[PDB]
RNA sequence: UCCGCGCCCCGGAGGACUGAGGGGGAGACGGGUUCCGCGGCGCCUGCAUCUGGCCGCGGGUGACUCGGGCCUAAGCGGCGGGUGAAGACCGGGAAGGGGCGCCCGCCCGUCGAACGGGGAGCCGGCGGAGACUCCGGCAGGCGCGGCCCCCGCGGAGACGCCCGCCCCCCGGCGACGCGCACGGGGACCGCGGCGGGCGGCGCCCCGGCCCGCGAACGCCCCGCAGCCCCCGGACGCCUUGCGCGGAGAGGGGGGCCCGGGGGCGGACCGCGCGUCCCCGGCCGCCCCUGAAAAGCCGGGGGGCGCCGGCCGCGCGCCGUACCGACCGCAGCAGGACUCCGGGGUCAGCAGCCUCUAGCGCGGGAGCGAACGCGGCUCAGGGAAGUCGGCAAGCCGGCUCCGUAACCUCGGGAAAAGGAGUGGCUCUGACGGCGCCGGGUCAGAACUGGAACGGACGCGGGGAUCCCGACUGUUUACUAGAAAC
RNA sequence: GAGGCCCGCCGCGGUGCUGACGCGCAGAUCGCUCGUCGGAGCCGGGCAUGGGGGCGAAAGACUCAUCGAACCGCCUGGUAG
């Protein structure tokens, strides 16, 4: 047989992210003494576009607490933030869109984004266009806060973890049809070599497990076990159920 | 090529300097009889640096 | 080219290009619009025509009146 | 006038291609993307899209984050209200 | 090259600053109103066009014996 | 009858820095003079408007008086921006006193 | 082709061709002396040779301003260490920089681009071979010294004015997409006129042709649009399209930038339509947002003394000939990256002819069989031929009529189908007025073997049925498909 | 003045003639006729990916005239009823 496309992808080499001309790593401002007690004030210098990200980014300039200059942070932009806004990242921060406060401080029912999976992780959950997490409940004895991830799954994260108030901007980007293959090529060129996609039933027996016969058929069931081998997991992995259904 | 390097030019200039026939007096001194250098190269039929 | 000026060699048989290609119907518009906007502007500056009329006439000129 | 009788108003470019469903959807998104929106500061209908999510008011000279195809998205309008109600309630 | 300020600056440069040579190029192509004086300095060659030969003479008067004249 | 010309640059590839302007020389020949890309004048750091008073020449070949505007924060901030900065600073100090009083 | 030593060499005369995406002039790369002059034909020049890219002999590449070098890009290497039997491979967490008293300081690229970024070159000449390099002029850049001088003013403002440096901070320039239009310059082009030089002339000809040059740079003045300032307080101001204005329009006066134009210095006169290149203000576009740094320069705060001017000198290293000569066994209908691009006809950079420039390809003579290849025409019929209209042919430019079913309402559609088209002599339009400058759109007479897109270029059309929605992609060297 | 729109030059492909050639001009060229010609476009330089591996709009295609497993040397004068 031949190594399949999935196997060839993990060595990078042509399938590595097209990261040239990307602004930088969008991350929440680092936790600092002035964040832990009180709030640091930043000004949104610019709202720009990341090459591979649908959501707009934002250059917010905070003062340098450590020294004498000014430090620039790159943040995923909540909708409604504007150039020349004053954004406060702190334990004592007001509940306005853009501000970063610890999740215990954030009240229940609040739309939050760029939430930290664990305190001082500088950003993890709810970072894509339109996506948000909501505060569900706070256990003040366990210092833990339940949040609902955009998937629906409920995660108990430390009350110390920080989040930016608001819903990420770029909302409703996938509503528009791509319409042409060309529009897809332009989107993927800013991302990685994953497009165009050839179906395995199109490929010859060597190239893919679905492979090929006199007629294009999946042969055995597409469902594969979770404990498949690395070149064998190709169809629906560990499917609990398959098929279109109600709900 | 017009934008060559001195180190490529100097190894090429050795070949131009040594693409010479045996001096006639050398044939007479050594009774060589064979008067062809045989290490001589003609640009069109040759591929130096290959 | 002296005959052409008189109008000797410019008939339908001697034309090999579309009327828009021979003379662009866009460059004929720019000229007319400029010529008429120059006339109306001078009249407004001279006080011959009112500011309000100038606007009404300016729109009708833009509307191929 | 009314050069295109049906809703092929901005989708005349696509011609006889892509199917009716795609063209109908594109009518709504395209008309929204090239529309002028009212800047919450200039209060003038001069906001136009620069990129997906980035909108600039030509007079106010202020760039604001927004929905990919509209200056303001319905989910966002609701969130701002929920955050305001919760904020006012906390104080 | 430049045009020297009247014979105001021309004679000031002639007195002290580099004046390696002056050329009284009268009759440039045998033309009238044509006395062009070309001061060579270190920085630039300067030319003052003077209306009359007599006008040129007043500037030639006071030309240093050290300053060298050439005539075309 | 031929005014065709040959490249002045080291290689024929015509890039942004490889553009020529044709003039006729004293000896009746078309010559290719190089066209240097215009450097651009300083733009206000706040806002983005070109700073008035500074020519679009590389700053090194400019002269100190030419490369400066006689104003506080002159080649950095445009006047409207500077007056906003002055006003914002003064007003903040005046509101702080009112908070204390 | 003719004559001249007469060779396919060279010179003159003809007759032509490549035809400005060139058989033209130049570079990148690859070759590496092929370059130049002189001689020569033994090799080679698939015929010849007196020729030559061949052979012998002697020569030939000159840079402060051009490129390398330098910067960073994708990348690649380095790193206390980390692994592996090793060879090697992997890598930030590791007391990682300097003088004197101090001070400041987490941590690598003197890697990587003769197209990206960069401090600065123009003219004229000269040689057998070269030139942005030589030489003659004229300039610009960056530094090193001598000498002298000396630490801000003006404005209502936007600005203006010859001006300091170091540190730390903040910023700018370097620095950026694509497009249809529209504007402005430059070059080119064409038209007159005048001035100079020709050629033809059977008749005409002030009707033909050739030439008429002005660089970088340095001062001064202008420069649309744009962006600002000051008064003031509104339906207006405006574009080709737009756009704009109580967050200040219009109007009035100003400031700035403008790869540009003029004037002088360096050193023939007018006009027009285009073409090409640059540039501008827009407007459109994107689930696409169109590099970075070296370097240079402002600004804030601290320190702290510069600053200039003038006059000398300096600028090291390497590349620099030539290419129909590269790579395919070859002096091979094959490939091979650019740059600059005249005239006529034309919508055209198409086709067809031409100026400039180049130049007659492993040879020539006869003869005019079959047959073959590349074409041409064919009476009457008009696919009866054939697996099948394969091949050929019809059709076609433009203008004005007219145009169906169906349809996802965008299409179909150039549906289908008609009619005209030349040349002359005019007549209106249209901006242009001191009337001057356009070449298109109409309309008209008169013509002519019953012609006119007269060459050239340049859909045959319709009725269905099956697939695959589409534009795309594919088996280099037998399958372009319904496959992907 | 919009379009992975149409006609059409170069370009880039390569349909048909199953034309020429087939001891070639050529180990795939030639002539017409063509597909496309603002785009999932075309083209140069640098760079990345390596052999049971790569890369593949998928043809078992392509990887230096070599691909249903490149090439070079060796094991190897492999073994053969």
């Amino acid at each position: 047989g031949r190594r399949i496309r999935v196997q060839r992808k993990g060595a990078g080499s042509v399938f590595r992210a097209h990261v040239a001309r990307r602004l930088g790593a969008a991350k929440l401002r680092a936790n600092d003494f002035a964040e832990r007690t009180g709030s640091v004030r930043g000004v949104v210098k610019a709202i720009l576009h990341d090459r591979g990200r649908g959501a707009p980014l934002a250059r917010v300039q905070f003062p340098n607490m450590r020294g004498e200059g000014r430090v620039n942070e790159l943040f995923i932009a909540p909708e409604g933030m504007y150039t020349g806004q004053e954004v406060f990242s702190g334990n004592k921060a007001t509940l306005h869109i853009g501000n970063i406060l610890p999740v215990g401080n954030i009240p229940e029912g609040t739309y939050v984004c760029n939430v930290e999976e664990k305190p001082m992780d500088r950003g993890c959950l709810a970072r894509a266009s339109g996506t948000y997490c909501l505060v569900v409940a706070h256990n003040m004895e366990t210092n833990k806060t339940r949040i609902r991830l955009p998937s629906g799954q409920k995660k108990l994260i430390s009350s110390k973890a920080r989040a930016m108030i608001g819903l990420v901007a770029g909302g409703g980007r996938t509503d528009k049809p791509l319409l042409k293959a060309g529009n897809a090529y332009h989107k993927y060129k800013a991302k990685r070599n994953c497009w165009p996609v050839v179906r395995g039933v199109a490929m010859n027996p060597v190239d893919h497990p679905h492979g090929g016969g006199n007629h294009q058929h999946i042969g055995v069931s597409s469902c594969v076990p979770r404990n498949a081998v690395p070149g064998q997991k190709v169809g629906l992995i560990a499917a609990r159920r398959t098929g279109c259904s109600g709900g | 090529t017009a934008n060559k390097t001195l180190s490529r030019k100097l190894r090429l200039a050795k070949k131009t300097k040594t693409n010479k026939n045996i001096p006639r007096w050398v044939i007479a001194k050594d009774h060589l009889k064979k008067t062809w250098n045989y290490k001589r190269h003609h640009w069109r039929r040759s591929h130096l640096k290959l | 080219h002296a005959a052409k000026r008189l109008g000797r060699h410019s008939g339908h048989g001697k034309r090999r290009g579309t009327r828009e290609a021979r003379m662009p119907s866009k460059t004929l518009w720019i000229q007319r619009q400029r010529v008429l906007r120059r006339l109306l502007s001078r009249y407004r500056d001279d006080e011959k025509i009112d500011r309000h009329l100038y606007e009404t006439l300016y729109a009708k000129a833009k509307g191929n009146m | 006038m009314a050069k295109r009788t049906k809703k092929v108003g901005l989708t005349g470019k696509y011609g006889t291609r892509y199917g009716r469903a795609a063209r109908k959807q594109l009518l709504k998104i395209e008309t929204s993307q090239k529309a002028k929106y009212t800047c919450p500061f200039c209060a003038k209908d001069k906001v136009r899209r620069t990129a997906c999510g980035i909108w600039t008011c030509r007079s106010c000279s202020k760039t604001m984050a927004g929905g990919a195809y509209s200056l303001h998205t319905e989910p966002a309008n609701a969130a701002r209200a929920t955050i305001r109600r919760l904020r006012l309630a906390r104080e | 090259p430049n045009t020297i300020t009247e014979e105001n600056l021309m004679k000031m440069i002639a007195d002290g600053r580099g004046k390696k040579l002056v050329v009284k190029s009268c009759s440039k192509g045998r033309l009238q109103g044509k006395v062009k004086l070309k001061l060579r300095t270190a920085k630039y060659l300067y030319t003052l066009t003077v209306p009359n030969a007599d006008d040129a003479k007043s500037i030639v008067k006071g030309c240093k014996d050290k300053v060298e004249v050439q005539y075309v | 009858a031929d005014c065709r010309v040959t490249c002045r640059f080291h290689s024929t590839y015509r890039t942004r820095s490889k553009i020529v302007r044709y003039k006729r020389t004293p000896g009746n020949r078309l010559t290719s003079l190089r066209v240097k890309k215009l450097p651009n004048a300083p733009h206000c750091a706040e806002t983005g408007k070109q700073i008035h008073g500074i020519p679009r020449v590389i700053p090194q070949h400019l002269t100190r008086q030419q490369r400066k505007v006689s104003r506080p924060y002159g080649g950095k901030l445009c006047g409207s921006a500077l007056r906003a900065h002055i006003l914002e600073s003064f007003l903040n100090e005046e509101n702080q006193a009112l908070r204390e009083i």
